[PDB]
């Protein structure tokens, strides 16, 4: 489990050393803020129907009365350019917040805890996660138990023994084709079916697909052994 | 889960076949690239929302030819192979209950929108591909439980899967086996009421129809705004150019350029705000897919009212329907 | 001879799989892999 | 005890395992039943 984890952290470095496109979601934030400011500088070269873009040329060629009607054309356009930029930035701020509120939720539930929520803390059964800072964001290294190397077993919902029907306290019943066991559900680990690994309810008719197999009592053997201990003393007494 | 992809262009919307206005519009600079970029940024996001909701599976899982699942009758949510469009019975209802104004396919108000340069773009995933992702999520769920979310799809008999669920809600699995036939009949009769509910109720797909109607109303309002004068002598551009001299005609067109360009910035701002609430819903639906379909949820009311046992996805035009099953 | 050009295709959704479901059949994992994966949030 | 714990494998695969006794609530009953059993054998003589 340690060697797997160590090999997987090795692959994180190899991935991050091989490509830039992996961090596209963080680069895109830099790119959208940079482009938007570049566009807002570009938009100073617009005329908006004025005789010139350059404000000083209007003040050099014209005089106050007929200059005012040119400067006012540029104010109207440049104020619209700011009112556009501030609207796009407010709509981006809401998209980044929603991502910060998700990242804070992932920090609390995947780093400060362990999550039962499926696919929330990576693609598997969630063990733990490690945060790593990045420019304008966070990377979570999510660690997950992924089940592997499955094999087919025959199964049953219940086991019939003394006309009583038994069910696993934890786990599931399985057969290799000749013998029956209880195993835990997430990792094949067979055990003899016993009164410790199972609980009784009802009788062997109400349940669809019930199978007949023995259920062992760990008590019987030691009780019988004491009976051979008891008997031996009676024989000797004769 | 998504809304109609739209694209527009200042060249046609503000003045179709008009080089004179086309030259006046250059004086306004980058705004048209901003508007086109913003609408492209909405359009690429509608595919992303659809792909994050439905494309959660890596393999297209399928149910065996023998469709017996412990007595639970999925035949009205599994796909109908006799149809050209391979959806389920209940998915058929959803596609007939929500009407789509425009499919955006090769070429009415749909025509007149196009006449003024407003175009509707097709989604990347067809309604067949969404039905394939949905029937794969469902085939995984009824043949392997939550396991196909965590790794390989590992088979289990459906009544033993439902017994694990019962254990998850704190009811001992023996109870389920004792009432199997009752539990299956309750489930089968509950699925029977979904059809009648959806068929009889006019307003049931209201949250999907509303999105289609707001997309249609926003483009109708935008194409109607071309008939406004905005303080000019006329809204008809060649009327102005015929009746007035180059100096006067230019300023009349300017008013029309300034007004129309306001109608576009309004539409694109309304669209960027409307796109943000669709994404919020698509992220919720992607969360509901992961936590209610690929798993069983301990989160109260997140997967319907009751103690959650399992949930089944069903596609709809521009959305997803979850059939939540609860004890 | 072979050369590169722009192909167009209907996209594949994923590989085909049919689950080996049965009235009394279960698959149980005999091993595990620990997997470490990045998630990146702005 | 045998009821606080569960058994698996043997003491050579686990890093950091420690030796301590594990109690068996069955022994007391068996041990007492065995002094009672002896007393009956002696008394019978
Ligand atoms: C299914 O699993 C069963 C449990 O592992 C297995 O049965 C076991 O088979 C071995 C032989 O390979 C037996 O080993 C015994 O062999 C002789 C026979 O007398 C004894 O002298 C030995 O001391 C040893 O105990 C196991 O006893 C036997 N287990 C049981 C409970 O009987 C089956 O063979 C497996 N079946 C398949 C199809 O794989
Ligand atoms: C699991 O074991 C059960 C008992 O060990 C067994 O129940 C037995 O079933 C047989 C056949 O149904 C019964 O035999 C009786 O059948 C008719 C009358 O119904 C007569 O012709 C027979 O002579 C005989 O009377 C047994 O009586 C019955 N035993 C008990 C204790 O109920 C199950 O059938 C076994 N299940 C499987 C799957 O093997
Ligand atoms: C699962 O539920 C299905 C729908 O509740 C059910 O299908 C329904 O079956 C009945 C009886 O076979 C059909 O009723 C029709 O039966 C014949 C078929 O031609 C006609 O002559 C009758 O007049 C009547 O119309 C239903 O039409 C049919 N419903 C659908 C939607 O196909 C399945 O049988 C159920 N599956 C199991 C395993 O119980
Ligand atoms: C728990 O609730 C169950 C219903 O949710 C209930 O099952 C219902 O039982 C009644 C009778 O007890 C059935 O009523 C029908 O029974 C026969 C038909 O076989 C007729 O003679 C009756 O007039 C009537 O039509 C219901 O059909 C049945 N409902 C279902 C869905 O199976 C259980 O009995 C309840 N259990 C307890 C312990 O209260
Ligand atoms: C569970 O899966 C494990 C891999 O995820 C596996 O461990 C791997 O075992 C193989 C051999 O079975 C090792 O391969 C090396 O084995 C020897 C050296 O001991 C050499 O002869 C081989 O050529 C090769 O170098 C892998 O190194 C090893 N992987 C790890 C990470 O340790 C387990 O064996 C599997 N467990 C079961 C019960 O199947
Ligand atoms: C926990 O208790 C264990 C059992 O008492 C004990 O294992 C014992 O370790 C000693 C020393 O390593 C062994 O002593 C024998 O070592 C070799 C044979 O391998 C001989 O050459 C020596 O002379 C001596 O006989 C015991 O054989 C071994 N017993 C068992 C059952 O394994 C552990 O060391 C104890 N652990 C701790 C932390 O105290
Ligand atoms: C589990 O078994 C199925 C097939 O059923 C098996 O049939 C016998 C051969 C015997 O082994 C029984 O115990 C089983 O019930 C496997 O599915 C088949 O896989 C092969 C590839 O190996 C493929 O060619 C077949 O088309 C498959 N058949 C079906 C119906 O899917 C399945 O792969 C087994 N599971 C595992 C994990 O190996
Ligand atoms: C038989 O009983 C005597 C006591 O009467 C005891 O000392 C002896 O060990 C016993 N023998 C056996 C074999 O148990
Ligand atoms: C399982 O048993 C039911 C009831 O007898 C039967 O209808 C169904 O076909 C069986 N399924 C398989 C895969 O054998
Ligand atoms: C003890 O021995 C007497 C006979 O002397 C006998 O009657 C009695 O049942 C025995 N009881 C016990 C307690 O062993």
């Amino acid at each position: 489990i340690a060697n797997q984890f160590n090999s997987a952290i090795g692959k994180i470095q190899d991935s991050l050393s091989s490509t830039a496109s992996a961090l596209g979601k963080l680069q895109d934030v830099v790119n959208h803020n940079a482009q938007a400011l570049n566009t807002l500088v570009k938009q100073l070269s617009s005329k908006f129907g004025a005789i010139s873009s350059v404000l000083n040329d209007i003040l050099s060629r014209l005089d106050k009365v007929e200059a005012e009607v040119q400067i006012d054309r540029l104010i109207t356009g440049r104020l619209q350019s700011l009112q556009t930029y501030v609207t796009q930035q407010l709509i981006r701020a809401a998209e980044i917040r929603a991502s910060a509120n998700l990242a804070a939720t992932k920090m609390s539930e995947c780093v400060l805890g362990q999550s039962k929520r499926v696919d929330f803390c990576g693609k598997g059964y969630h063990l733990m996660s490690f945060p790593q800072s990045a420019p304008h964001g966070v990377v979570f290294l999510h660690v997950t138990y992924v089940p592997a190397q499955e094999k087919n077993f025959t199964t049953a919902p219940a086991i019939c023994h003394d006309g009583k029907a038994h069910f696993p306290r934890e786990g599931v019943f399985v057969s290799n084709g000749t013998h029956w066991f209880v195993t835990q559900r997430n990792f094949y680990e067979p055990q003899i079916i016993t009164t410790d690994n199972t609980f009784v309810s009802g009788n062997c008719d109400v349940v669809i697909g019930i199978v007949n197999n023995t259920v062992y009592d760990p008590l019987q053997p030691e009780l019988d052994s004491f009976k051979e201990e008891l008997d031996k003393y009676f024989k000797n007494h004769t | 889960v998504s809304m109609t992809k739209t694209s527009v262009d200042c060249t046609m919307y503000i003045c179709g076949d008009s080089t004179e206005c086309s030259n006046l519009l250059l004086q306004y600079g980058s705004f048209c690239t901003q508007l086109k970029r913003a609408l492209t940024g909405i359009a690429v996001e509608q595919d992303k929302n659809t792909q994050e909701v439905f494309a959660q599976v890596k393999q297209i899982y399928k149910t065996p030819p023998i469709k017996y699942f412990g007595g639970f009758n999925f035949s009205q949510i599994l796909p109908d192979p006799s149809k050209p469009s391979k959806r389920s019975f209940i998915e058929d209802l959803l596609f007939n209950k929500v009407t789509l104004a425009d499919a955006g396919f090769i070429k009415d108000l749909i025509c007149a929108q196009k006449f003024n340069g407003l175009t509707v773009l097709p989604p990347l995933l067809t309604d067949e591909m969404i039905a394939q992702y949905t029937s794969a999520l469902l085939a995984g769920t009824i043949t392997s439980g939550w396991t196909f979310g965590a790794g390989a799809a590992l088979q289990i008999p459906f009544a033993m899967q439902m017994a694990y669920r019962f254990n998850g809600i704190g009811v001992t699995q023996n109870v389920l086996y004792e009432n199997q036939k009752l539990i299956a009949n309750q489930f089968n009769s509950a699925i029977g009421k979904i059809q009648d509910s959806l068929s009889s109720t006019a307003s049931a797909l209201g949250k999907l129809q509303d999105v289609v109607n707001h997309n249609a109303q926003a483009l109708n309002t935008l194409v109607k705004q071309l008939s406004s004068k905005f303080g000019a002598i006329s809204s008809v551009l060649n009327d102005i150019l015929s009746r007035l001299d180059k100096v006067e005609a230019e300023v009349q067109i300017d008013r029309l350029i300034t007004g129309r360009l306001q109608s576009l910035q309004t539409y694109v701002t309304q669209q960027l705000i409307r796109a943000a609430e669709i994404r919020a819903s698509a992220n919720l639906a992607a969360t509901k897919m992961s936590e209610c379909v690929l798993g069983q949820s301990k989160r109260v009311d997140f997967c319907g009212k009751g103690y959650h046992l399992m949930s089944f996805p069903q596609s709809a035009p521009h959305g997803v329907v979850f059939l939540h099953v609860t004890y | 001879v072979a050369s590169q050009s722009i192909i167009a295709y209907t996209m594949s959704l994923g590989a085909e799989n049919s689950v080996a479901y049965s009235n009394n059949s279960i698959a149980i994992p005999t091993n595990f892999t620990i997997s470490v994966t990045t998630e990146i949030l702005p």
